[PDB]
């Protein structure tokens, strides 16, 4: 088979991980800048802590799951239970929906290699097999929630 | 064998004197309480294949490492899954049997009697069966009486197990 | 004379911990606020459930933003009201969790898992 | 040992007269309720041990002393033998629910306990903390419903109330 | 106002009868339930700067698109006369717990506002955010005590109910 | 208290005699041998901080599921870390006991007896305890019969839990 | 528990008699001033935790030498311990408001306190400046009625005259 | 909805009488019978997505003359509409098991139903393939039990001689 190409796409993910949710969910709050206004729900010290979390084990599993190569480490208990939690403790869903979008763009600059400011060297050849694979695992999560 | 009748015959030959109304008023306990006992084992062993493939696939989600970790003792094999889902039988089978003979003496012998000597041993945890449990005591679809005494025999093993 | 409010709360912790998950720590009570502090170190609730354990790597940066759009309140705009003679103070410092609320919390409710 | 039936006859042997009328029919009531009180004894007995366990999880969030080295249950067979006393409680209050009469509780569990750890050095006032906990566990799981008919058992609650209330006195 | 003093004196005044026995009979009645009520009519108006300033925030916090242009959440004096309002509701509600009945929160608060409210574009969905934020919020033996916690949040979701 | 010397005097005591030469050497074979357990005593408490707090990283490694559970049984608070630490503690501090007295004593007074019914209560799982355990029996960096006198009270502390 | 009812069982067991007409006439005196002295103690019970800091603070405000080395407000723990001794007594004037009598100050607080804060050098002038804080905060209309700051100033300078 | 209850009860009207021990009796016959046909009823009421599948498929298996221009099931608007008749008569034989007798299949599904098949040119015997297919699909011991795979096959077939 080819696992190299595999490895290639896993590995640019992994490496750019905290930058990557850093810049999802500050361009979530940078689309409405009411959430750490007084009242809201990235405000806090705490709650900005948590939705930083929650990006980091969200892209730990479309990261585990492009590494096997099945969507069966999509669905745990992540898959079930992230809708009715959020609705729960009042988290806004649907911006909860931007930094998911977010994140699944630049997964698939990284391993299409044109994110427009880093560049990585690999071989030649093609991953556009590998950019739709995770753009439907970034679909599995945002579907997931609504 | 603890079944009600056994144990107001034991109860009865320990002292070496004959059966009284102490001990009939105890088995006519277990035959009115025999009419939901029989009918939850009807609707269990009819139901019992969509409980097992279910129940199997709920331990897979609560706790998915046991699909991904390498190893005997899990189930990320074709082997390891087959003799998971067997397991989920024996437990069944073992509910279905205290329901017919009226108390909790077959899963007595059969099933809890060395039961923490085997898990210690062939590194099963105790907590994936009772995610097993659970998930049957939601969904056999009984109600009434019949629920009850289905649960009845359902939480014992769930105490045996932690 | 129980309550209705007291036993959906108490409930929960009867299922096993491996069914029950966050409810399981639901027999526990709030206790004086000298009882969390430094012989006695009780434990609060809300350090059993994995909000306690929040450490992230990523970190918003805060100049993306265009200026006006962060906003920063304190608690209080006087010295003794945030820190007495004594060491007692519910803003600056280790005693801040000798308080008289959070030692419970609700984990009733979102779910058992 | 002699449950509430076998109470009243004992009551009446000693005065040596039969029982009245109004004696027999208050017999009739302990047995029209008769199905409540074996709900409250299966709820109780069905979830054994979480609520042994999630309240001696909570007994230790609030006195955290006790599993300290130098600590009462600060060992392996000094922490089992804790479970295995709060289980033993749970199990005479159980027995004497079934038997509405408090005495398999103290002739067989409560009496000598006192002494017991009097002897050894177990804090009494924490034994009485972990009695008072698996109380209003077992009070709150008698009044839910869960597959059992609507109806009023509000009076055998502050009977099974009253049998953690008594295992923890002899113990304080 | 509707209070229980002024219920039964006017309907006694409608059949032109004097006060009987079923008028007395009823005040009674406000002096069991008063002690209540004016238990919870005291933390309110104590702690009426705490609870309003941080229920308005969850008014904002829910809608954000009210601070788009054109809303009623554009500029800062639009921001401020909004905490005026649920400073205004609470003012209300404090008096119904004096006067015992919802006379005030009826003829000063409800009585107008939904032509009001619709003219000037004001959400009520944005009201309601609020005032059930309070509800939602109170904490039964620590913020008043068990039945002035009742009665407490009994007029708060009238007041759900009429605007909504 | 299981010694090498208290053996010895039980021995004789069972026996109602004095101590002859069976008992004798019994006790200068722990004296040939307490030159390599009291330097590995040594070297296992100056490495105490770094052995604990790498093998709690050894499970956490293995077990990811430990730290993203909620619960009280696992290693997802602040309390749960806290104890998970404390309990790695404990291990490393019974083998230091073991090596200063001689014998598997102390942890069988103060460590395994009991163990397995606190292990199924609190719903702790074995097999995370052999993963730390086979981390300091990994990590200490002794050699000769220095590390086989601490690796044979390490692998004392698997077969009790496997 | 000295109180009134235990006073008057123990002066008709020591003199061997049944309770005499002056027995029954001395819980008529508890039935009267139970009304003062139960709204004082649901006052206090309610607000004690703002009650304890406000007046623990107040024996630092006077006695700012305690942090020096050596001395009993050096560090968290030793002020951990002071905040609790202090509510422990507040606790304790809240038992006799509910009895009636000195009875759980006298065997609870007061009995051996001179040999332990000598002992463990605590000084006692301390353990009094915060109790004569309280008993000066009281605005006798404000927080509780006339005669139940009456009742809950008694049991202050009780306190004070026995660690004096 | 013709059933034993209806029956007993507007036979013992044709003469005015009261109800009878023949009356009573065949009422009892609803106690012992009924155990068998609601875990048929209930059998159908989990697996019904699967059974109109499976057997709305065997006629356009049979009859695949069916999808040709001008007929029924040329097109899937219509292919849809089918598919939806057989959903509707299995319903009926949910309600008739919860019954006891043919009381809804008769008033809803088969009173009139040869004016419009006839009307509207629907092929019965394609409305048969299907019921007939339910009927012979079925392992007595393994879909339900014996004495429920009795009274599952007697309402198919009465539906088969009624379209017949
Ligand atoms: C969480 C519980 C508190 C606690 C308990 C504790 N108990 C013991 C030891 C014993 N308890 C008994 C009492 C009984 N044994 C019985 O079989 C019965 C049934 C009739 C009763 C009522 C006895 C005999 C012992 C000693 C024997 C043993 O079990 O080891 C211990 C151990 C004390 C020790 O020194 O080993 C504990 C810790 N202690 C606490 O801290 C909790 C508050
Ligand atoms: C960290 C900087 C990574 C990196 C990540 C990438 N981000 C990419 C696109 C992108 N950028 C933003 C900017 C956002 N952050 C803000 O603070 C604000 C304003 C407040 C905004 C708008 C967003 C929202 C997105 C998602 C796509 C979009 O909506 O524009 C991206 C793709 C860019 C490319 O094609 O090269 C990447 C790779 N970029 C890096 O190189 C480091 C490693
Ligand atoms: C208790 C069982 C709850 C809980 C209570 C907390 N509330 C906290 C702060 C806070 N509380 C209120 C409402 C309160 N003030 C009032 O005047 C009234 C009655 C009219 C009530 C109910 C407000 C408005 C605020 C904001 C700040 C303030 O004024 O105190 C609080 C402190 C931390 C926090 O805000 O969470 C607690 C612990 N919180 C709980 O978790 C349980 C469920
Ligand atoms: C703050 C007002 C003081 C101060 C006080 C300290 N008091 C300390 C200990 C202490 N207090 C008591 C009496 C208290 N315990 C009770 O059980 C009851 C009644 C139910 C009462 C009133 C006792 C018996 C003790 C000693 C036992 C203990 O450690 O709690 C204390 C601790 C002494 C120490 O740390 O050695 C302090 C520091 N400290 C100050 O600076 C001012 C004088
Ligand atoms: C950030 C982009 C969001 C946001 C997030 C918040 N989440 C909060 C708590 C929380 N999040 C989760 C889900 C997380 N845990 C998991 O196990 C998994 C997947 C396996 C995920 C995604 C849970 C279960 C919880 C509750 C547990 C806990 O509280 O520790 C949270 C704290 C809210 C609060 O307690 O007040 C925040 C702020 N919030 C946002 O605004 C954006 C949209
Ligand atoms: C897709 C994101 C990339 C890309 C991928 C390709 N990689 C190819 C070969 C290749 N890649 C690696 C690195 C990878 N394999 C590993 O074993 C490990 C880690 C242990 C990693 C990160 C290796 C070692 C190789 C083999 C050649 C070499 O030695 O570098 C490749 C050619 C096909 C093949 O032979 O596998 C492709 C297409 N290349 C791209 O154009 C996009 C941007
Ligand atoms: C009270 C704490 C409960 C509650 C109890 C009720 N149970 C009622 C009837 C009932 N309970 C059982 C189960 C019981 N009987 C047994 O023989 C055995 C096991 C051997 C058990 C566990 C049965 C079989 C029955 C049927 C008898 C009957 O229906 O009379 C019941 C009567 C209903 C009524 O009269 O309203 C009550 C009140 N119900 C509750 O809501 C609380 C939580
Ligand atoms: C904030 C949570 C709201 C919001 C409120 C606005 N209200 C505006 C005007 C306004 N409000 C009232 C009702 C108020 N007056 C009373 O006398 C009483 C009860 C005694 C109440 C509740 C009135 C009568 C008026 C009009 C006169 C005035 O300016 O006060 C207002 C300005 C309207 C405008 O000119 O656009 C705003 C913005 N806005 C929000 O976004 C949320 C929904
Ligand atoms: C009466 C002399 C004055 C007056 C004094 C003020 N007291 C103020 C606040 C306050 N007072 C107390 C003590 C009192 N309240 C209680 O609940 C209890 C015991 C249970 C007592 C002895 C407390 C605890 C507080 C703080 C809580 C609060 O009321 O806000 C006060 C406000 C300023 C301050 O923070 O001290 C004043 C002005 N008030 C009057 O109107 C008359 C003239
Ligand atoms: C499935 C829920 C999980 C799981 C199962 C799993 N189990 C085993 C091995 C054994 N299970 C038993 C249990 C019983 N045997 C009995 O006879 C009875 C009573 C009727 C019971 C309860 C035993 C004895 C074994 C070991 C011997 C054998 O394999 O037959 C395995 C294989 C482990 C191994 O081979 O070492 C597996 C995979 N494991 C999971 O991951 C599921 C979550
Ligand atoms: C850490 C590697 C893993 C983990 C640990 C964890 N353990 C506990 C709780 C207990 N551990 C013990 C063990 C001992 N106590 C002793 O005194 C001795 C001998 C000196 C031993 C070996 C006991 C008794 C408990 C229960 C007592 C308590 O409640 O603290 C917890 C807490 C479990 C709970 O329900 O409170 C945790 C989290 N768990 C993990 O996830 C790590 C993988
Ligand atoms: C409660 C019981 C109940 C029913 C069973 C149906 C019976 C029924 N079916 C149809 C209507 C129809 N029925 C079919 C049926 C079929 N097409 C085929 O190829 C096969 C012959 C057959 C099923 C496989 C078709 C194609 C139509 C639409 C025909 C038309 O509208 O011209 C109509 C006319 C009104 C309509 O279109 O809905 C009615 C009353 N309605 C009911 O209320
Ligand atoms: C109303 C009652 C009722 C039923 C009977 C079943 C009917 C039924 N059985 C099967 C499905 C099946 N049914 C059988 C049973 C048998 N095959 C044989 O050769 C024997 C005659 C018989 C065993 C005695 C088998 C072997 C399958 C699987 C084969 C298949 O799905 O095509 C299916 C397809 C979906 C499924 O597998 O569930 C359905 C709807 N459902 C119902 O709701």
């Amino acid at each position: 088979a080819d696992g190299n190409k595999r490895l290639d796409a896993v590995n640019s993910i992994v490496s750019n991980a905290s930058c990557m949710v850093s810049d999802a969910v500050s361009g979530m709050i940078c689309e409405n800048p009411g959430l750490i206004s007084p009242g809201g729900n990235c405000y806090t010290n705490r709650r900005m802590a948590a939705c930083l979390r929650d990006g980091e084990i969200i892209l730990r599993y479309v990261s585990y799951a492009l590494l096997a190569g099945d969507a069966s480490v999509l669905e745990d208990r992540c898959l079930n239970g992230l809708k009715e939690t959020y609705i729960a403790l009042g988290v806004p869903t649907n911006s909860s929906i931007r930094a998911v979008s977010i994140m699944k763009a630049q997964a698939v600059a990284f391993i299409t290699n044109t994110a427009t400011e880093r560049k990585m060297s690999f071989a030649a050849g093609d991953c556009t097999s590998l950019a739709s694979e995770v753009a439907s695992y970034f679909d599995r999560v945002g579907a997931a929630i609504s | 064998m603890k079944t009600p009748i056994t144990e107001a015959i034991a109860t009865a030959d320990n002292q070496g004197r004959f059966l009284s109304n102490t001990e009939l008023q105890a088995v006519n306990g277990r035959y009115q309480r025999a009419t939901a006992s029989l009918t939850a084992a009807k609707a269990l062993t009819g139901s019992a294949q969509r409980l097992i493939t279910g129940a199997a696939q709920a331990v897979y989600n609560k706790f998915p490492y046991t699909t991904q970790m390498p190893g005997p003792a899990y189930a990320s094999s074709a082997i390891g899954k087959a003799k998971c889902a067997r397991d989920i039988g024996y437990y069944l089978r073992m509910v279905t049997y205290c329901l017919v003979v009226g108390g909790t003496g077959p899963m007595d012998e059969y099933l809890v009697a060395g039961l923490e000597e085997i898990n210690r041993s062939f590194d099963l945890s105790p907590s994936w069966y009772i995610e097993a449990l659970q998930y049957i005591k939601n969904s056999h679809g009984l109600s009434g009486q019949v629920a009850n005494e289905a649960n009845a025999y359902i939480d014992y093993a769930i105490n045996t197990l932690s | 004379v129980s309550t209705t409010k007291a036993d959906l709360r108490y409930v929960g912790a009867t299922k096993p911990a491996a069914v029950g998950g966050r409810r399981a720590m639901n027999l526990m009570k709030q206790q004086p606020f000298w009882m969390y502090g430094p012989p006695y170190n009780a434990v609060t609730q809300d350090e059993y459930e994995p909000i306690s354990a929040a450490a992230p790597k990523a970190f918003v940066d805060y100049q993306i933003f265009a200026p006006g759009t962060v906003k920063v309140s304190p608690d209080s705009v006087n010295a003794n009201e945030l820190n007495p003679v004594s060491g007692m103070s519910k803003y600056i410092g280790k005693t801040q969790k000798l308080v008289g609320d959070q030692g419970i919390s609700d984990r009733s409710d979102k779910l058992p898992m | 040992m002699l449950d509430a039936f076998a109470k009243v006859v004992a009551q009446a042997d000693a005065r040596g007269e039969f029982l009245s009328n109004t004696q027999i029919d208050a017999l009739s009531k302990m047995v029209k309720e008769g199905n409540q009180r074996l709900d409250i004894v299966n709820k109780v007995t069905s979830n054994a041990s979480a609520i042994v366990t999630n309240s001696a999880r909570a007994l230790f969030a609030e006195q955290p002393q006790l599993i300290q080295p130098g600590g009462n249950a600060y060992t392996s067979r000094r922490m089992a033998a804790c479970l295995r006393d709060m289980e033993i409680v749970l199990r005479y209050v159980s027995y004497a629910m079934i038997a509405g009469d408090s005495s398999v509780l103290d002739d067989r569990c409560l009496n000598g306990l006192r002494e017991t750890y009097q002897a050894l050095g177990t804090p009494g006032s924490s034994v009485a903390v972990a009695i008072q906990k698996m109380k209003d566990a077992s009070v709150a799981l008698a009044n839910d419903t869960t597959g059992t008919p609507i109806g009023d058992c509000s009076s055998l609650v502050a009977e099974l109330a009253g049998y953690f209330d008594r295992a923890a006195v002899s113990v304080v | 106002m509707k209070s229980v003093i002024t219920t039964v004196v006017s309907a006694a005044d409608a059949a032109g009868r004097f006060p009987s026995n079923s008028d007395l009979e009823s005040i009674q009645g406000n002096i069991q339930r008063s002690a209540a009520r004016l238990e919870a009519a005291e933390k309110l108006a104590g702690n009426h700067e705490a609870v309003v300033k941080e229920a308005g925030d969850a008014c904002f916090a829910k809608y954000a698109y009210l601070k788009n242009p054109g809303e009623a959440g554009e500029n800062q004096e639009k921001i401020n006369k909004c905490y005026r309002d649920v400073d205004h509701y609470m003012r209300l509600v404090n008096y119904c717990l004096v006067v015992g009945g919802t006379g005030p929160l009826d003829e000063w608060g409800i009585a107008g506002a939904r032509e009001v409210y619709r003219t000037l574009n004001l959400p009520t969905s944005a009201y309601v955010a609020s005032i059930a934020y309070t509800r939602d919020r109170l904490c039964v033996p620590r913020d008043m005590s068990a039945q002035a916690g009742v009665e407490f949040s009994a007029y708060l979701d009238y007041l759900i109910n009429a605007l909504s």
